[PDB]
């Protein structure tokens, strides 16, 4: 809300400062990414 | 007049020379080893 004023009781997050102070908001995880790659399998090499 | 088929298999070690130097001028093709085998079969996921 914001002071002297009849807009109030609202909710969300206001673009005024989402910072809030907080030099950054984190959130740690795990991430599962199935990819497709080049690998030959060590198997186009040179016969020798 | 034997004595050439005496002489060509005594001297036949020279053989061995001559290749080499055969073999001196001779372009090198080295080949690599080639994948076969069971490839599976893969394909896009299903995709909308």
């Amino acid at each position: 809300s914001i002071t002297r004023t009849r807009v109030s009781r609202l909710y969300g997050l206001p673009a005024a400062n989402p910072n809030n102070g907080k030099e950054y908001y984190e959130v740690a995880g795990r991430f599962s990414l199935i990819s497709l790659v080049p690998s030959n399998d060590d198997y186009q090499t040179p016969i020798t | 007049a034997s004595l050439i088929y005496r002489q060509l298999l005594t001297n036949s070690y020279t053989v061995d020379l001559s290749d080499e130097i055969q073999e001196i001028g001779s372009t090198k093709t080295q080949n690599v080893t080639i994948n076969l085998g069971p490839f599976a079969q893969t394909g896009y996921a299903p995709v909308n």
